[PDB]
RNA sequence: AAGCGGAGAGGUA
């Protein structure tokens, strides 16, 4: 109800969400923006964001 | 070599440095999360020593940390595990 | 013209105007 | 601005207001030119912006009947020969006879040279028929023109985009510090300055009696006696200046109607928007590239380009509760090292060079003595000059103030301005463009004799926007610039028949008259062109096409194929870069939401829209787009640590939630709904704040105020 | 084959502005470049003297007038803009101008001191009537190429300085022509001829004096890698 | 790289300059560095020079019609208060110089910094990510001064006389240094042909079969060409390994050479070499001797005798109306019929009366600008013009811009010059609305997986055959299949196999496919794509800002919507 | 409801595609795929 | 007076025949007046020996080919003018190139008269695999420039000479540049930068010494007018 | 240590 009530007619969106109660999961990208977080596309997703670097062995041991 | 000297910005080139990740959207992560160690490292070194090591090259005058991450990564010192 | 002390600027016109502004 | 903008905002007809159309629901019929304005309403001049067609000027020579309906003047002819009568006609009229074209020949007797003539019937259809049916015909050309539009020379061979492009800029340039006349112009340059009222007028006749910078004294015929008192150095409503200089002596004799001092724009009773310049047409090491002007350097150093900008500031004298506000000159301990111009009463003094911070005028408000506390007025940011006039208002001396304030004070500041990168010139041709570089006077291309030009002009723009003026006019620039004698030996060559006498011969620096619709035909430009006097030398610097031979300024040798080169009227547009720079790293923030502030006047941010982040988003950029819209926005806990990390050197914290949200969420539960937010197992989050550490580290106002030590 | 003549360089005189140098014989190609450069320093850094700023009595800044004066006072600064003076001096150096009553004042009545010269004594600077009267006082100093105004607040002087602008260059319109002799048998030259007109301030002589100087000092630093 | 102004790059630069005054001694506390920097204390220019290195900035500009609207520069100090921008990224910011504005932004963090620098970098960016097309391209004046360089004029100074009987061939050089030595001198012209031994540029394809065969190491290999001097200066700026192009360079040939070498080389060298073709057009343009005068605007030799001629036809068909055989619409369709000739007889005469080198002619030939019915307006007879309502008026004008039109004549012309632009500020609402709806629709589409591994496909025709027996390239092939994965195994003649599943559609495959005999094809499309929330790499396609496949995690919903709305704002009805 | 749905995606990606073609500009057409494959998800339920 | 920056001039060694060298920091306009005048300087200055004329046997009525050797007269031409020679007498002198049987033969066998010097004494001239022989005949003189061929200047002397372009310049290219660079707070200083390639005959450093030396003497011509004139001083070393 | 919200009009790309 965030994305269709920031899109258009908003009253009607409202009401209807009111009356049916319902519920937002926020996992698109326009509700990851209004409310402050990373939006799920790009370097974004679970994949490149949980990245663990480490200098080499070898490395750390020569210097 | 095709090319010439870059200047600045554009050293080294990302022709090269994408051949040691999958996509331009890990090379980002990878060399972010060293910079703030080396940052790190860097502000902590006064007090007592912590777990984190680095530069591993040499360091210039004035150089911005993810410079240095850029041309460690650029010479295969670093390894990264993709999640 | 029809102006006292109006400064001479001849003109390439070839018409003659009937009505002043 | 100028003159001209004052008459032309006069004279304007609007079709919209109370009882009209709307500005966004107006449609596409009633932006377009009908048939029957030919005479009563200019179809160039209008805006290009969304008021386009909702705004127009009159004509010249319409007038307005008592029922409100507009007139033309038409001259009868009768039974074929053209008669001296003039009737003044309506639409309605208008659309029933047969009216004949402005420019037809007429054989010094009344009857038409050529059989067949254009005509305009009842519905507006033009057609070509027999002469033998007309019954009227136009006064004179440009009588369907306004009178910003009859001021271009050689209107006919542009294209009307960029004739209302230049009528519309005509109206913009600034009042420069000389104001020379056009060296080539129409006849309409008198009759628009005596009638927009920026020149003094002699009433009557008689002989001058005193002259000096300020008043001219007149003694008439019959013993009266008037002096004329003189505006100098006056701010007008967009911040240009206002001047009046005599133009008259001692012991000469005027006439009713002749001017007796200049204007703003003024020169010797014409206007003068302008300067003229010695233009070259080529492409130059891309410095011109798209649009862009390559200028002298010789037009900063003698101050060609160069305009006075005032400036108005004011403060009050408020009687706040606690006490009463006063104007004094013990600001609470401040070093006596900056109070050094205010002299005793708090107001600085007439002359001073003042610069961004310091004071102007000296007050205190009561606190609620051990109250006062320092509210002074202080040159903003970006600002600078010379005092040049205070004026106090005192409630002890019967002046009418507004109850609640006793002193006012008004200070005015002035200052000189040159040309440089970023400003904008233009031409009356259409041609339009910002300075991209200035060259030095000894790298420019220069003619044989050793003269460098004053500004280059790119050729790829010309072709493609069909204006050929200005090569025109410059062909005819550099005629009357040099001036020409017609060799007439042997009788008057066959292209100069039609050439009226005493415009066979003319001297130096001469001044000539193209009007807007009959003007100096091709033949005759191509025939005075071939035909121009020597310069000190016995040398024709441009030969018979209108090319001259240039030297490279840089490398030394001549350029491989002749370039045109002429004289241009160029005008300074008001559209200064020095008033187009802001930066902003923290500033003042607003009070329902803690977005920072908008605008130039108060440290304002840059909007960042939708567009932008769609942008941001098909870039794929998450962190860029996260930082934007949170800490460097409004996240109000961020700021502050973002600013310590920052001088600290450590490393940019993680962000928060914006209070935009919670503000949205207040609303909606506001509006009688139930909104919460839910964890992962129900146990709907509180959202309520928490204890932070309120200890002001690094001890600095965030920016909201600059710095006060 | 290679030629053994060297260069020389000849003078003609045609009033005492103009003048025209003959170089010859050159190298074919020459000619052009070694032009521009004579052209390109002449007309940039030539040692000269100019006013800095003036006072006049009851004014107090550029954006007023003074009674009995045709003219206001900036008018009279783009007047004075075109003086054309001369010193020796090694500092700034002041001349006094006083005139009272009916008539014109104009460059003719400026007093230098010792080692001060007015070149253009016939200049018009403003016109005064029977209540009018001007003191004004000039300073001037030497320097080269362009300046502009010098604010009143970096020097420590009094509220009623008005600084002005200044250009030192005394040299007004340089140029030059080029004729090469093409001839067969390999036997080709060029010859200059470098036209000079100077401000009267000094001689087209002593120009072209200075420009060689500044060139063969310029140009030596690459000599030395011996 | 960008020129940024001082004082705003003090003003965007403060904390940081705040911290290396303290760093450096120069002030006590923040405090004091806070005062020295807000007062512009002459300390801070030296500190403000090295604060900025390597430290990228956004550049924007409104309306953000697309993704290049917002692209990240380096900056560098200069003396001023204007931006400078270079100039071949002004096709994609879509600026001139006539008074635009543009806003800067900063980044800050660690991953900010390293996004605006990998990610937004305006040096990685250059093919538009809508069709593939190169952006920064040389336009305007660079194409007049590569297209003048590289023109052969016959019977020029020093030109290749195979001269005989006395005296040898006089005009081949052994170097390109001797024919840079022989030009400055006078003796040889830079357009005229000659034979060069060239030793450092890569020979054709042909030639290289031809002399060494087996393969040509060009780093010292000599061999001798027949071109212009102009061809071998353009030359020396392509890459090294590239084979010698000797052709005139019009604007399809330059986009030709920009595509070939954004396709085979890696992406710094490009960047590399437009800046130097940028370089040399520059140069060459001042001393191409394109001019405007009046008499370079030559006229129809006899436009007089066509008018005449063709105003008989009218006054037969008005006589033919007034005698009542005709009704009004017959007579305005017939004058309107016969005006329409005489225009393009006007401009034929015009076309074929202009010499080659006329500076109004090698603007619009060299595809610089404009087109031929701006000429025949400027130089020939502006034609018919229109009613308000639309109607074609059966009165032409006669009278050309360079003769000047008459009163009425320049009244009915401003009929249709000002409803289309009142037309054009009531285009961009509908636009904007168009992709605003266009992108809200579009926003769960993001690249997932890399193979969902289905076999439902498309139909791609794929070029047509003929009755005479002869293959013919479907005229919109471009932009119907390729970047494109084939999705089964294209066989001929119950043969072999020519292309096998999963694989690019490049040109080669294209055309080997094409030179065998077979016409339709099956390709894998985003329609039939089986994955369950959003697509997958390989059943969408090739990247086309990129050249290569699509990455994981790319939001790819929203460059369609971006690339199809975008061009709206230049389509009239 | 005659042709089923492929012919419909295909007349709508060829008759909005003639219509920027017309006029000279190039889109490549997986980018109107990706709008037309959102209008074809939903379904319509006659009985329960 | 004084500039209160003194220009200095520093080196990069690219390879031992060409270099590039850089002037920083010049006055506002400085790296124009220095640069083109040097450049041409550079290239039509420096004295030096050329091939002028050659003359083959067997070749008199028509330049089309010869017998025995593997190519034509063009190619013999082309190869002669790439041939570094240093002379010290001023008149012309003459040289012989004599070759009997297979194998190819290059410069090591002009056998130069006291006084001319080779420089590249393996350069390929040509190569006789036709049991002929060759014997070509060469006049070498001095001078400067680049000087197109002499149209026949003894023409009732000789009947087989076939007159050649002379290059004597010992510089082959010569390119420059100008940046801006940052005194103090002035962001517009210039930097001129000047790549040189020249011949094996000379070194870089040694004609751009040679073109300092015939410059300072050729605006001492303009000096000489007034020996006190307050130019512009730069001072010591 | 202390404020900054609405309505209307004109312009720039
Ligand atoms: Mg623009
Ligand atoms: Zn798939």
């Amino acid at each position: 109800w965030l994305s269709a009530a920031s899109f258009q007619e908003t009253t009607r969106v409202l009401t209807d969400a009111a009356i049916n109660c319902r519920s937002d999961k926020l996992n698109g990208l326009k509700e990851n923006v209004i409310i402050g977080k990373l939006i799920p596309a790009g370097t974004g997703i679970n994949r490149y964001r949980n990245i663990a670097v480490q200098p080499t062995e070898e490395a750390r041991a020569a210097a | 070599g095709g090319y010439d000297t870059p200047l600045g910005i554009t050293n080294p080139p990302i022709d090269e440095l994408l051949d040691r990740v999958s996509s331009k959207y890990a090379l980002v992560i990878y060399a972010a999360k060293r910079a703030r160690q080396i940052n790190d490292y860097y502000n902590q070194l006064g007090e007592g020593i912590l777990e984190y090591v680095g530069p591993l090259v040499e360091p210039g005058l004035q150089e911005k940390p993810l410079s240095i991450a850029l041309r460690e990564i650029h010479a295969d010192l670093l390894e990264h595990t993709e999640g | 013209n029809s102006v006292p002390g109006a400064p001479n600027r001849v003109s390439f016109a070839k018409l003659r105007e009937p009505l002043e502004v | 601005n100028n003159p001209l903008s004052g008459l032309t905002h006069k004279r304007r007809l609007s079709a919209l207001g109370p009882g009209g159309l709307s500005r966004e629901r107006a449609g596409l019929e009633v932006r377009d030119v009908h048939p029957s304005h030919y005479g009563r309403m200019c179809p160039i001049e209008t805006p290009e912006g969304p008021n386009i067609g909702l705004i127009g000027s009159l004509s010249v020579y319409a007038r307005v009947n008592p029922f409100g309906f507009i007139e033309t003047p038409y001259r009868k002819v009768v039974d074929g020969v053209v008669s001296d009568e003039i009737v003044y006609l309506t639409a309605d009229e208008e659309d029933r006879h047969v009216v004949a074209q402005a420019n037809s020949p007429i054989d010094a007797d009344g009857r038409f040279v050529e059989p067949r003539v254009l005509v305009r019937r009842k519905a507006g259809e033009v057609e070509y028929v027999p002469s033998s049916e007309v019954d009227y015909m136009d006064v004179s050309p440009r009588q369907m023109v306004s009178v910003a539009t009859a001021m271009i020379p050689f209107l006919e061979h542009d294209d009307a985009n960029r004739a209302l492009m230049g009528a519309n800029m005509q109206r913009q340039a600034v009042p420069l510090v000389r104001s020379e006349a056009p060296l080539v112009g129409t006849g309409m340059e008198l009759r628009a300055a005596i009638d927009a009222g920026d020149v003094v007028v002699a009433e009557e006749s008689g002989v001058i009696e005193e002259v000096s910078a300020d008043y001219i004294t007149v003694m008439h015929d019959n013993g009266t006696r008037r002096t004329y008192r003189m505006r100098k150095f006056a701010r007008s409503n967009h911040g240009t200046c206002a001047n009046q200089c005599p133009i008259v002596d001692a012991g000469d004799r005027v006439e009713a109607g002749q001017v007796i001092a200049d204007g703003p724009c003024t020169d010797d009773g014409e206007m003068a928007l302008g300067k003229n310049l010695l233009v070259a047409i080529m492409p130059w090491e891309g410095h011109n590239y798209e649009d862009a002007i390559i200028l002298s350097n010789r037009l900063v150093e003698e101050d060609v380009l160069t305009s006075i900008h005032i400036e108005e500031h004011e403060i009050d004298a408020r009687d706040t509760k606690l006490g009463a506000e006063e104007i004094t000159r013990d600001i609470p301990n401040i070093s006596d090292e900056v109070l050094a111009d205010l002299d005793e009463r708090g107001i600085v003094r007439i002359g001073a060079e003042v610069r961004d911070g310091d004071i102007l005028v000296g007050k205190v408000t009561p606190k609620g003595a051990r109250e006062v506390r320092d509210t002074s007025l202080k040159v903003p940011h970006g600002e600078s000059g010379k005092v040049i006039g205070i004026r106090v208002f005192s409630r002890e001396d019967e002046d009418e103030l507004p109850a609640g304030v006793n002193e006012l004070v008004r200070v005015y500041v002035a200052q000189k301005r040159k040309i440089s990168d970023g400003d904008k010139l233009a031409g009356r041709h259409g041609n339009k463009g910002v300075i991209g570089k200035i060259l030095p006077v000894e790298d420019m291309p220069f003619l044989a004799d050793g003269t460098p030009v004053d500004i280059i002009l790119n050729t790829h723009g010309v072709p493609r926007r069909m204006n050929i003026g200005q090569i025109l006019e410059t062909h005819l620039g550099w005629c009357a610039h040099s001036g020409w004698k017609v060799d007439a030996a042997k009788g008057v060559p066959d292209w100069a028949a039609r050439l009226p006498d005493e415009l066979l011969e003319a001297q130096p620096n001469a001044i000539v008259s193209t009007p807007v619709f009959d003007g100096a035909q091709e033949a005759e430009l191509q025939g005075l062109l071939s035909c121009t006097l020597p310069n000190r030398d016995g040398d024709v610097l441009v030969d018979a096409d209108g090319k001259a031979m240039l030297f490279d300024g840089r490398s030394g040798e001549p350029f491989p194929y002749p370039v045109t080169v002429g004289y241009m009227y160029i005008m300074k547009l008001h559209h200064l870069v020095d008033d187009k720079i802001h930066a902003r790293s923290t500033g003042p923030y607003s009070m329902i939401t803690q977005q920072p502030l908008g605008g130039k006047a108060q440290f304002g941010g840059q909007r960042f829209g939708e567009m932008e982040c769609w942008a941001m988003q098909a870039y794929g950029a998450a962190y860029t787009l996260q930082e934007l819209l949170t800490i460097k926005s409004d996240d109000t806990v961020g700021r502050v640590k973002v600013y310590e990390a920052i001088v600290k050197g450590e490393n940019i914290p993680e962000p928060g939630i914006p209070e935009s949200f919670k503000v949205l969420l207040k609303e909606l539960q506001s509006l009688c709904l139930n909104v919460e937010v839910l964890s992962s197992d129900g146990a709907a989050i509180e959202l309520r704040e928490g204890e932070d550490e309120d200890l002001e580290r690094a001890a600095a106002n965030l920016g909201i105020n600059l710095s006060r030590n | 084959m290679l030629i053994s003549q060297r260069p020389t360089l000849s003078e003609d005189v045609l009033t005492d502005n103009r003048s025209q140098f003959v170089i010859e014989p050159l190298e074919p190609g020459f000619g052009y470049t070694l032009g521009n450069s004579l052209r390109r320093t002449l007309l940039s850094s030539i040692p000269g003297a100019a006013v800095t700023s003036i006072r006049i009595d009851g004014v107090l800044h550029e954006f007023t007038t003074v009674p009995g004066v045709k003219e206001d006072v900036t008018e009279i600064i783009l007047n004075l803009k075109s003086l054309v003076v001369s010193s020796e001096e090694d500092e700034p150096v002041t001349m006094y101008l006083r005139k009272q009553g009916p008539g014109e004042v104009t460059a003719g009545d400026i007093v230098p001191p010792a080692g001060v010269t007015v070149h253009n004594p016939g200049m018009h600077i403003a016109t005064l009537n029977d209540k009018g009267k001007l003191e004004v006082e000039l300073v001037v100093e030497r320097g080269r190429g362009y300046v502009p105004a010098v604010q009143n607040r970096a020097s420590g002087a009094e509220i009623g300085r008005i600084p002005v602008d200044s250009i030192y260059s005394p040299v007004l319109k340089v140029t030059y022509k080029v004729d090469a002799t093409r001839v067969e048998q390999r036997t080709d030259f060029d010859k200059l001829i470098l036209d000079v007109e100077t401000k009267n301030s000094i001689s087209p002589r002593d120009a072209l004096a200075s420009a060689g100087k500044t060139l063969v000092e310029l140009f030596g630093l690459a000599r030395e890698l011996n | 790289q960008c020129g940024l102004p001082k004082l705003m790059a003090l003003e965007l630069f403060k904390p940081f300059v705040m911290k290396r005054l303290v760093d450096l001694n120069h002030a006590q506390n923040i405090k004091s560095a806070k005062r020295m920097v807000e007062r512009q204390r002459p300390q801070v220019w030296d500190v403000l020079e090295e604060v900025i290195a390597e430290h990228p900035v956004l550049l924007n500009r409104a309306p953000t019609l697309h993704r290049l609207g917002i692209q990240a520069f380096e900056p560098m100090l200069v003396e001023g208060k204007a931006i400078q921008l270079h100039p071949l990224v002004c096709e994609a910011f879509n600026a001139d110089f006539d008074g635009d504005q543009m806003a800067v932004h900063l980044p800050l963090s660690a991953e900010a910094q390293a996004e605006a620098r990998i990610l937004m970098l305006s040096s990685n960016n250059i093919l538009s990510p809508a069709s593939g097309r190169p952006l920064a391209m040389p336009r305007l004046d660079m194409v007049t001064g590569l297209y003048y360089l590289t023109t052969e004029v016959p019977g020029d100074t020093g030109e290749y006389q195979p001269a005989s009987g006395d005296h040898p061939e006089t005009g081949v050089y052994s170097s390109p240094a001797e024919a840079i030595m022989a030009a400055d001198r006078g003796v040889l012209s830079v357009r005229a042909k000659i034979k060069v031994r060239l030793t450092q540029l890569r020979p054709p394809v042909e030639i290289e079969a031809e002399l060494f065969g087996h393969s040509g190491w060009q780093p010292g290999d000599a061999w001798m060409a027949e071109t212009t001097l102009g061809r071998v200066m353009f030359n020396e700026l392509l890459p090294l390994g590239y084979p010698f192009v000797n052709k005139q360079m019009h604007k399809k040939v330059q986009a030709a050479i920009i595509n070939d070498l954004a396709e085979r080389y890696p992406m710094i060298v490009v960047a590399q070499t437009v800046d130097k073709l940028k370089d040399a057009g520059f140069y060459w343009a001042t001393r191409s001797g394109v001019t405007v005068s009046m008499a370079d605007v030559l006229v129809p030799p006899r436009k007089k005798e066509i008018l005449d001629h063709y105003e008989e036809r009218a006054d037969k068909v008005e006589k033919q109306f007034q005698r009542g055989a005709l009704n009004h619409d017959e007579r305005n369709e017939a004058l309107v019929e016969i005006w329409k000739e005489a225009t393009d007889e006007v401009g034929q005469a015009l076309r074929e009366h202009y010499p080659d080198d006329n500076p109004i002619i090698t603007i619009v030939d060299s595809g610089a600008t404009g087109n031929f019915t701006q000429t025949r307006t400027l130089a020939g007879m502006k034609g018919l013009v229109t009613n308000p309502k639309g109607e074609f008026i059966p009165r032409p004008v006669k009278s050309s811009f360079r003769e000047g039109l008459t009163v009425l004549e320049y009244f009915i012309n401003t009929h249709g010059a000002r409803k289309g632009l009142a037309d054009t500020a009531l285009r961009t609402a509908d636009s904007g609305y168009l992709t605003r709806r266009l992108v809200d629709v579009s926003q769960d589409v993001i690249v997932r997986e890399h193979d969902c591994q289905t076999e439902r496909g498309i139909v791609v025709e794929l070029a047509e055959r003929a009755p005479d027996g002869t293959l013919i390239r479907d005229p919109y092939i471009e932009t119907s299949a390729y970047a494109r994965t084939l999705g089964t195994d294209a066989v001929d003649e119950a043969g072999n196999v020519i292309v096998e599943r999963g694989q690019d559609l490049g040109d080669p495959e294209i055309d080997a496919l094409l030179a065998a005999g077979i016409t339709q094809v099956k390709v894998r499309s985003v329609l039939t794509c089986a994955t369950s929330t959003g697509v997958c790499a390989t059943c969408y396609g090739r990247s086309m800002a990129t050249g290569k496949l699509v990455d994981i995690g790319e939001a790819v919903g929203i460059v369609a919507a971006q690339s199809i709305g975008e061009p709206g704002t230049q389509l009239t009805m | 409801r005659v042709q089923g749905p492929r012919e419909v995606q295909i007349h709508l990606v060829r008759e909005v595609q003639e219509v920027y073609r017309a006029q000279g500009v190039s889109i490549h057409d997986k980018h109107i795929e990706v709008i037309v494959r959102q209008m074809l998800r939903r379904v319509t339920i006659i009985d329960s």
